[PDB]
């Protein structure tokens, strides 16, 4: 009709005129910052989705589609006063919608949830590629004009007529080859994630058609949740089963998220938001020019572990790291940084790992049995019938980042183990069975949790004794952290008295209260909540690169090679060629928290000071003398 | 598709009955004259191609008078004709990307 | 060269249809080893699966199959030539001289 | 419309640069020894070309070949009928978006791409000038089919005053192109977060045809148009390159220019080639000298007899690096791969080793089993690379003991058995067991049972750890000028310009060495060898009386004269001499000693 | 902006910020800000030898229509100049604003008391290929120097950008001292044309209001034995408003330091911009220089 | 807004899978048994207002059968009928259901004889309550079905020797077939 024409005025005024949170102008941001990228997207603020949502709720459920068809023609009168002339730069923009209140998932589809919003997660399984879609179907006459202008097809239907508007004959309408302008259209289609299911059954299968700016934004292995709409658009022909009065199902998705964890909050955390221009970005450089960030944000990362420091900086030096470094025509060099835990069966140190895990933006944690040589790493899964022998990754090729375990899986050891220790000396490696021959590339990271056979001090012999790996896939990382304690009083209270008020831890002001209760509960001491403190990590790893000096490098020369000789001539295990170009990574690692890109003289000896004494620290009875010497190397 | 040379009109026929007449057609098989159809493919002599491939082959149709002459395993050097036979492009409509243009060798 | 796929004597009932409606015991490899010589190595390093092929074609001159067709006794004169290695480096004089590879007694 | 054509007749004969009138200078030059194709060079090409583009880039699919009949017309000026037609070949760089850009305005318009070709299919056939004919009313035409949309630009019609669809096509006068459908695979460091890689499908025409071998370094200009194959939702295509030229890098079957071989020659007489290649072979390597010389001479080889009998001889070397780790046996391996002609890198857990050599599989056409895959076939002339020699006890060692020594495999698979032929290059680094105890005891416990394939192999390092005081500071020295401050990439280029040779050198002039001469030793040589080695076997022989065994056999004592024959060939000498063999053997004494020690 | 109908809109990007670097930034708000200018459109492959050669016309008349309506508003007019062109027929249109760029890059880069004499033989001998630089038969020479120069700025402005995030300009009284001790690539600061440049980057980070103190700086690099250490002096700038007579005060002072003691000074370089000095010198030069005001 | 359905219970006598073949046609009979490899969730139609665009397409047909991709009875003017039909998606209402096959119990299975099975379409809010693997009861409505040979590319035993005498109707000579299944309306587990 005509009345939506106010409607699109009526609601126009209703999103930019008003900005929630004491006013910074949040919709006029997003705006203007997604036209200095070009590309495409835009979001609904959450405290404001649900007034948007209340007097339009009904005018969603009764038509989801035309509603966002007229929905989007007022986005380009939005940003074309503030951003001119995105027609001759490629014409096109479309909405999409943030988080919704829905738990359900595949088993819950009913005749009444269809044509409207819908919410559901699964598993990505197998997917094609990229195509290209018509979209805009120029008619073709043969005597009249063979030209109807580029229409407006649907999904897969194949919306097609014998004759209009030309004559009434059995001329069928035929193609032509210009200015058709087209999108792509990747269909992937879905299985349901074996998590939130009352187990001991099958999976369940449908159908998910992507859009144009929403190619391959997953991959074919992790879990995924849509914001489709419900669309039953088909003829009524089938043949798995016979001929019936039956409607299949097609999820057209509107926008994609990526593997969500700890679903536990109510109105943050659930949206990658990710995007820090006036307010954000002021406060992240008067948060970076302190002296005492690096003392304070070590302390900060995991807040409710009373434990001794150095686990905790190397922790935090993993997920850091430093450089994937560039090369001549020469060989290149590790950006990697990987560290290894021993520990006591009974202190903490499965949750550090854990807790990582969310703090990080991408993981896996392959742990235990299982852990096949060929199921970590890329593998071939056999053709179907007519198909040929393609390449599924397994975890590393998924994560880049992130995370492995290998304690001691004792058969299983000798099985994956010359698959691991060949991730890092060989970096970037990948493989041919019975295939191509091609190699993928990954940058990985790997921490593990080992555990001695038995107590912590097996012996006062070395560790060789102890562990049951050998030298040289033990020799690739960079610090064997070790833990210890027998009888302390003072101590013991240290952590009893800390961890027994952790368990006494156990509307839209209302929604507002409810959060300054979540912020006052972690803000005991206040050591910089989770709130802000990931946020910056993301940007910490993708944006700023470090450069290093010539003068100060030097004098470390000796400082190795004087430890190298009292550790070659006094050795459990040796340092090599390798230990060194950790000496100088671990450096930068902190020096790129500073946001700084340069290397300083306060860090060296730091990093030095965190490497020499817990390398000493694991040999013998013989460690009281050790300590007399390495004062004088501080 | 056996005259070797001349693509004449074919006859897209097993056998006719009722010629021009009243009489159920009688057919003498003693004066009705035969031949036999055997395709072959040939590998490359693996010696001489040099080392940037595996073998190739293509194939040949021969005739009677040299049937049953060829073991597998042979080093064969026959001598025909060149020749394409099929239809590429108009028997079916819209005929993307498939080739017709056999390779043949009707030979001796 | 002696890679040891079931195939060394054998067809493995390979037709390919034969364009629709003919099937085929295609020879593997014992129809050029007729009135000839062979030779094969690594017999240690070989599978359970080919010595049981080589206990038949010693024993008796022919092969007979029936894998999804058609039972055939094919006759074939071979001769194999061999050739295997010792296995614990030179331990064949601090020992018996028998048993030195242990592979079974049915071929030796 | 036409008259484009006027444009460019009345363009190509004329253009030039200040007095060399090139274009009639090269066609002239082509028409003569038989290749009928073009180039195109410059700017006002793109100057008034764009203004024929402007008009030309709204179908470059079919005023493409608009150029195609014109320069036919200006050949036949140069002949005074057997007359082909052309092809054309371009040229454009300004950078290379690998694989992201590829459907919303890149569909019809000249794109690059950098790749590497993996996988080529026969060749085939399609026509390009045919003869028609009706059947009850006998008409008689001919059609052209030049450029494309894959097949069906045109169709035949039903007009010839006989019946409906009456056409057919006679093989009397007909002429044929050839495709290739060869895959192309995205070259794997441009885009990394987590993904595997894609690849796409093309074409191309004769006279450019078979140029490539798969695994190469290679770039492409073409057009992106497409096709639609009925063997899946709504009426959707496919994408496919057009190609149009591959102006490569090098082949990486040996002509080329002569200015290459001039400095070659102006280098080869400068007699220092033996040193001061082994401080610029790897600019990243402290010292390692003995090591360092055997990689050299790993990657040219010796020679290959046919000799006047039925038998032969093997010309190759393979060697081994097993130690410690922390002494770089590992990434000197990536090092020697960028450098070789024809490299392959499959280091790692011998990947399925019964699916190295060979696979068959079932066919979506026909049901048939033919040969694909190998890792050996692939990397014929060249070299191979693995590692991981210890955890390796299935099918590795049973693989390699026919794929190595004789060369010549065949495989005995349900379809075929070929004697397909190999001539390749191994090399490999293991590990002890756990290095130091190897050290450390009786000098067994290396390969856990057999020697077997250490006899096979000829050239062993045995690396170990020093403690020198003096050695380790300087290396300490060493890397931290080229980890950072990269002042060595500063160093290294000032002592390049005179003295050194950077890497795209190397390359190049290795092909040009080893196919152009042909060794043999000199027979005063013959008293020499003979003379050293029996002692040699002496030395071996006073040492089993000590109950000490193991491994020396006489597989060495040929592969030495294959060590002495490979420096005549960076001499390019046609004999071999005394002070050429004494420093090879000063190789190889130094590797016998640390085989007792 | 230069260089534009040789080459790179590509490499532009980094001298589009120098243009932004004579506006008020050298990274920050640029790095948004010339994303709403400049990737408005895709660069390019094989096109882009024709469109950011022939249609960038319709784009420079839309920077043309752009910048009219940044003239009332915006107002800066470093970048609209007359300018002059050339042209040989073929081969291209070259004009003479980019043709000076790669005179100078090429007079540079192209080739006891014992190192001095082979450096300066090599200026002598890389001059004299560039003299011969002014025939048509210099032509795959000509685009040599060309790719030499879109590198090198690429090599001034990475440590340029060192130094500033450093922050060791320490304005003391008078001038600002700045004294690169030691970076990486030293190797390029011997010959003092490369030095003139990097002070006029270096001029212009300071090229903002500054409505008091507009004294030019003073660096110090060393590459070579005994602390050779070229120092040079620059010249203030005016952002487009000479009125006063600002020619140059410092060698007035460099006749002073020089006639007092000789003890390792030298003045045997050709322009009296440039001089000389020794590593227990410069810091008594300072001293003699704070309270000397001769301006 | 009202659709609604009859759902009987309790009828007394509870029979086995093997006595089923004459005067259960049209019946009520309540069956036991054990169930076995569910399938998903679609929907049906039982009513359309598909027509043909040749005037108006706004005729709300009738006979939502088993071969139901045809509405052509009574067109509203005097225009072409059965020249097309347009299935929306806007005004008729669907119901949902699965197709579910079952098993005969253990304590009754004679000796081990290849237990003989039969399917069941179960068609109203019974959708997703039978948990496969349990010993379930049934509504009782059996029912035959065909296989009409619809548009779609298709059109050892002598099965359909009773269809041969089926042929020769109005549309086209073929054999329709047929099998005996059943339909549910409400479901129990005692067990
Ligand atoms: N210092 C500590 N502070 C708080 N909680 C602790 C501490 N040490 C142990 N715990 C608690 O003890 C529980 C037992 O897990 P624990 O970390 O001991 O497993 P673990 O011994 O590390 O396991 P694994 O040996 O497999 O790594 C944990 O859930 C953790 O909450
Ligand atoms: N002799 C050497 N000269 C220069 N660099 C060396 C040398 N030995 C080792 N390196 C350096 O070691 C760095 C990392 O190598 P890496 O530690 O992976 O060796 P590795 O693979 O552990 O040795 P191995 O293969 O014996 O296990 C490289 O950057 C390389 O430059």
């Amino acid at each position: 009709p005509n009345v939506s024409r106010t409607i699109a005025r009526e609601l126009k005024s209703f999103l930019l005129e008003y900005t929630d949170e004491t006013g910074r102008s949040v919709y006029g941001a997003r705006i203007r910052t997604l036209g200095e990228m070009n590309s495409e997207s835009l979001e609904v603020n959450y405290r404001h989705l649900a007034e948007s949502k209340a007097i339009l709720a009904l005018f969603l459920a009764k038509c989801p589609e035309e509603m966002l068809k007229i929905f989007d023609l007022v986005a380009m009168e939005a940003t074309e006063l503030h951003y001119p002339d995105y027609a001759r730069i490629h014409s096109e923009i479309h909405v999409r919608i943030s988080d919704f209140p829905t738990i359900y998932s595949l088993r819950e589809l009913r005749e009444s949830n269809l044509s409207s919003l819908v919410r559901v997660t699964g598993v990505v399984t197998r997917r094609t590629g990229v195509f290209p879609q018509l979209k805009y179907v120029k008619f073709n006459c043969l005597k009249c004009g063979s030209i109807l202008g580029p229409f407006f097809q649907d999904s897969n239907e194949e919306i097609r007529i014998s004759f209009c508007t030309n004559c009434k004959s059995k001329g069928p309408f035929r193609v032509n080859g210009e200015k058709t302008v087209y999108r792509n259209y990747q269909r992937v289609t879905l299985q349901e994630a074996p998590g939130t299911v009352p187990p001991g059954r099958l999976p369940r299968h449908r159908e998910v058609i992507l859009l144009a700016d929403l190619v391959d934004v997953s991959k074919p292995g992790e879990e995924v949740e849509v914001t489709g709409i419900y669309k039953n658009n088909y003829d009524g022909n089938l043949n798995a089963k016979n001929g019936f009065p039956v409607f299949a199902t097609i999820i057209e998705a509107n926008s994609i998220k990526r593997r969500e964890g700890n679903t536990a909050n109510e109105g943050e955390e659930g949206l990658d938001v990710f995007s820090w221009t006036e307010e954000e970005e002021r406060e992240f450089r008067k948060i970076s020019r302190d002296r005492g960030i690096i003392d304070k944000i070590i302390s900060s990362m995991a807040p409710s572990i009373y434990g001794h420091r150095d686990i905790k900086t190397a922790v935090a030096c993993s997920l850091f790291g430093g450089v994937p470094k560039n090369v001549n025509g020469k060989h290149s060099i590790r950006g990697d940084i990987n560290v290894l835990l021993l520990g006591d069966p009974g202190t903490a140190k499965s949750q550090i790992l854990k807790y990582v895990e969310k703090t990080a933006h991408r993981a896996v944690f392959a742990t235990g049995q299982g852990a096949s040589a060929v199921g970590l790493t890329a593998s071939v899964r056999k053709d179907p019938i007519t198909k040929e022998w393609t390449l599924e990754g397994g975890a590393l090729v998924l994560a880049d980042k992130g995370v492995c375990l290998i304690d001691e899986f004792d058969k299983m050891n000798d099985q994956d183990r010359t698959s691991i220790h060949e991730a890092m000396e060989q970096q970037s490696i990948s493989i041919s069975k019975a295939g191509i021959v091609t190699t993928l590339q990954a940058r990985c990271s790997i921490i593990a949790a080992a555990n001695p056979n038995g107590g912590r001090y097996n012996s006062t012999l070395p560790l060789a004794q102890n562990v049951s790996l050998t030298e040289p896939i033990l020799s690739r990382f960079d610090i064997l952290c070790v833990v210890r304690d027998l009888v302390d009083e003072e101590a013991d209270e240290r952590l009893a008295t800390f961890v027994v008020d952790s368990h006494v831890r156990s509307q839209l002001n209302a929604r507002q209260r409810r959060l300054q209760r979540q912020r006052k509960k972690e803000e005991e001491i206040s050591p910089i909540p989770q709130e802000l403190l990931m946020k910056y990590i993301h940007y910490a790893r993708t944006k700023i690169y470090p450069k290093l000096h010539q003068m100060d490098m030097d004098k470390v020369s000796r400082v190795y090679a004087d430890l190298r000789r009292e550790s070659i001539s006094t050795g459990s295990f040796p340092i090599t060629v390798r230990h060194l170009e950790s000496i100088l990574r671990i450096a930068e690692s902190f020096a790129k928290m500073r946001l700084s890109e340069f290397v300083s003289s306060y860090d060296l000896d730091r990093a030095i000071k965190v490497v020499v004494d817990s390398f000493v620290d694991a040999q013998k009875v013989s460690v009281r003398r050790q300590l007399r010497r390495s004062f004088a190397i501080y | 598709a056996t005259t070797t040379l001349t693509t004449r009109i074919p006859t897209p026929a097993i056998y006719p009955t009722e010629d021009t007449e009243g009489n159920k057609l009688t057919t003498e098989y003693g004066y009705s004259t035969f031949i036999d159809h055997q395709r072959i493919t040939v590998q490359e002599m693996p010696e001489m191609a040099p080392a940037g491939q595996l073998p190739r082959s293509i194939d040949v149709i021969l005739d009677d008078d040299l049937v049953d002459k060829t073991k597998p395993g042979d080093r064969v050097n026959v001598v025909g004709v060149f020749k394409s036979l099929g239809a590429g492009g108009m028997n079916q409509s819209n005929s993307n990307t498939l080739i017709g243009f056999k390779t043949l060798i009707l030979g001796n | 060269t002696g890679r040891g796929s079931s195939g060394v004597g054998l067809t493995a009932a390979v037709t390919t249809d034969r364009e629709t409606g003919e099937r085929r015991l295609e020879a593997g490899a014992m129809v050029l080893a007729d009135r000839g010589v062979v030779c094969i190595d690594e017999f240690d390093k070989m599978t359970d699966v080919d010595r049981v092929a080589i206990h038949e074609v010693m024993e008796q001159q022919t092969v007979t199959i029936a894998k999804a067709g058609i039972h055939t006794t094919l006759n074939a004169r071979c001769s194999v030539i061999a050739a295997a290695n010792p296995v614990f480096g030179q331990y064949d004089v601090n020992r018996d001289p028998h048993q030195n590879i242990a592979l079974p007694d049915s071929l030796l | 419309n036409t008259e484009i054509i006027k444009s460019f007749k009345n363009f190509i004969l004329e253009f030039r640069l200040d007095s060399q009138f090139i274009y009639r200078d090269q066609l002239r030059n082509n028409i003569l020894v038989k290749n009928y194709s073009l180039t195109v060079n410059m700017e006002h090409l793109i100057g008034y070309n764009e203004d024929i583009y402007k008009k030309l880039s709204d179908e470059p699919s079919d005023i493409i070949p608009l150029f195609e009949t014109a320069i036919t017309q200006v050949a036949k000026r140069i002949s005074i009928n057997s007359l082909p037609t052309f092809q054309l070949i371009l040229n454009s760089n300004a950078n290379q978006i690998p694989l992201r850009d590829l459907d919303s305005e890149h569909v019809s318009k000249i794109v690059r791409l950098s790749g590497i070709i993996i996988s080529t299919s026969v060749l085939s056939s399609r026509a390009t000038y045919l003869s028609i004919m009706c059947r009850n009313c006998r008409h008689t035409t001919s059609i052209t089919i030049n450029n494309f949309n894959t097949g069906n630009t045109v169709s035949l019609p039903r007009s010839c005053n006989c019946g409906p669809d009456p056409y057919i096509i006679i093989h009397e006068s007909s002429k044929f192109i050839d495709q290739q459908f060869l895959k192309l695979q995205e070259i794997p460091e441009l885009v990394p977060v987590g993904e595997m890689p894609r690849n796409l499908t093309m074409t191309c025409d004769r006279y450019l045809t078979n140029k490539v071998i798969p695994g190469t370094r290679v770039t492409i200009v073409g057009i992106y148009s497409i096709y639609n194959s009925k063997n899946s939702g709504v009426a959707i295509r496919t994408p496919y390159i057009k190609i149009l030229g591959i102006q490569s890098d090098v082949e990486t079957v040996t002509m080329f220019t002569e200015e290459e071989e001039e400095e070659f020659l102006q280098l080869s007489r400068n007699p220092k080639l033996y040193e001061i290649l082994t401080n610029s072979i790897a600019p990243s390597i402290f010292g390692n000298e003995d090591i360092k010389k055997a990689i050299v001479c790993l990657l040219m080889g010796g020679s290959k007899k046919i000799l006047p009998d039925g038998m032969r001889l093997r010309g190759d070397i393979n060697v081994l690096l097993l130690g410690d780790p922390g002494t770089a046996k590992s990434q000197l391996l990536k090092f020697v791969e960028k450098v070789s002609p024809i490299a392959v890198y499959t280091s790692g857990k011998g990947s399925s080793a019964a699916g190295l050599t060979a696979s068959v599989q079932r066919d979506p056409m026909t049901r048939e089993f033919y040969l694909e895959g190998g890792a050996m076939v692939l990397a014929d002339g060249g070299v191979v690379c693995i590692d991981e020699f210890d955890k390796m006890r299935d099918e590795d060692r049973v693989a390699i003991h026919e794929a190595m020594e004789q060369q010549t495999i065949s495989i005995a698979k349900a379809g075929i058995t070929t004697v397909l032929n190999s001539r390749t290059s191994v090399l490999a680094a293991a590990n002890p067991i756990y290095g130091r105890y190897d050290d450390l005891k009786s000098p067994g416990d290396n390969i856990d049972f057999q020697t077997t394939i250490l006899s096979r192999f000829d050239m062993i390092f045995i690396v170990k750890d020093d403690h020198n005081e003096e050695r380790d500071i300087s290396i300490a020295n060493h890397v931290i000028n080229i980890h950072t401050g990269n002042a060595n990439a500063m160093q290294n280029q000032q002592e390049e310009n005179g003295s050194e040779i950077s890497i795209e050198k190397m390359k190049r002039y290795i092909t040009y060495c080893r196919l152009k001469c042909a060794p043999r030793l000199s027979p005063q040589a013959a008293e020499k060898l003979s003379s050293n080695f029996v002692t040699i076997r002496k030395q071996l022989l006073i040492n089993e009386l000590e109950s000490t065994e193991r491994p020396i056999t006489i597989r060495q004592l040929e592969a030495i004269i294959r060590i002495t024959e490979s420096l005549a060939k960076l001499e390019l000498s046609p004999i071999a001499q005394e002070r050429h063999v004494d420093e090879a053997i000063r190789l190889f004494q130094a590797s016998t000693m640390d085989a007792a020690s | 902006l230069f260089l534009l109908r040789h080459s790179s809109l590509y490499d532009s990007f980094y001298y589009s910020n120098y243009v932004n670097a004579k506006l008020s930034l050298w990274n920050e708000n640029g790095k948004k800000r010339l994303h709403k200018m400049f990737a408005r459109m895709g660069i390019p492959l094989s096109t882009a030898q024709e469109t950011w050669l022939y249609m960038d016309h319709s784009i420079k008349r839309e920077l043309g229509i752009i910048f009219d309506k940044n003239l009332d508003r915006y107002g800066l007019q470093d970048i609209i100049r007359d300018g002059f062109v050339r042209t040989l027929g073929y081969r291209g249109s070259i004009s003479a604003s980019e043709f000076v760029e790669a005179l100078t890059a090429l007079l540079e880069v192209g080739n006891s008391a014992q190192k001095l004499t082979n450096l300066r033989k090599r200026w002598v001998s890389n001059f004299w290929l560039s003299w011969d630089a002014l025939d048509d038969r210099k032509v795959e020479l000509l685009n040599r120097g060309i790719q030499l120069a879109q590198d090198l700025q690429r090599a001034i402005f990475n440590t340029g950008v060192a130094i500033l995030e450093k922050k060791l300009i320490k304005h003391l009284r008078i001038y600002r001292l700045c004294v690169l001790q030691d970076g990486p690539d030293l190797d390029l600061y011997r010959n003092p044309l490369t030095l003139l440049r990097l002070g006029n980057w270096l001029i212009e980070c300071c090229a903002e209001s500054e409505d008091k103190q507009l004294l030019p700086m003073v660096l110090a690099s060393i590459d070579e034995n005994t602390d050779t250490y070229l120092v040079a002096g620059l010249t203030p700038r005016y952002p487009r408003g000479t009125k006063k007579p600002i020619l140059n005060n410092f060698s007035m002072a460099f006749q002073q330091i020089t006639a007092e003691t000789d003890a390792k000074v030298r003045i045997d370089n050709f322009e009296s911009s440039i001089i000389e000095i020794r590593r227990e010198d410069l810091s008594p030069f300072l001293e003699k220089l704070t309270l000397s005001g001769l301006l | 807004e009202r659709v609604f359905q009859i759902s009987f219970f309790n009828l007394p006598t509870v029979h086995r899978i093997r006595d089923i073949r004459s005067e259960k046609i049209g019946s009520l009979l309540s069956i036991s048994g054990t169930v076995t490899r569910t399938s998903e969730v679609r929907p049906e139609l039982y009513k359309a207002s598909f027509t043909c665009d040749m005037c108006r397409a706004i005729v709300d047909n009738v006979e939502q059968s088993f071969k139901y991709t045809e509405p052509t009875f009574c067109p509203n003017p005097s225009c072409e009928n059965r020249a097309f039909w347009t299935l929306n998606v806007t005004r008729s209402r669907f119901l949902d259901w699965q197709k579910v096959r079952i098993q005969e119990n253990a304590n009754e299975i004679p000796t081990g004889s290849m237990p003989r099975t039969l399917d069941v379409i179960l068609r109203g809010d019974s959708v997703e309550r039978a948990k496969p693997g349990d010993r379930c009861k049934f509504t009782g409505v059996e029912i035959v079905v065909p296989d009409v040979t619809q548009l779609g590319l298709p059109g050892k035993t002598t099965e359909g020797l009773n269809s041969g005498v089926t042929g020769l109707r109005s549309l086209g000579v073929r054999d329709l077939t047929y099998k005996i299944s059943f339909l549910a309306c409400h479901v129990i587990s005692i067990g």
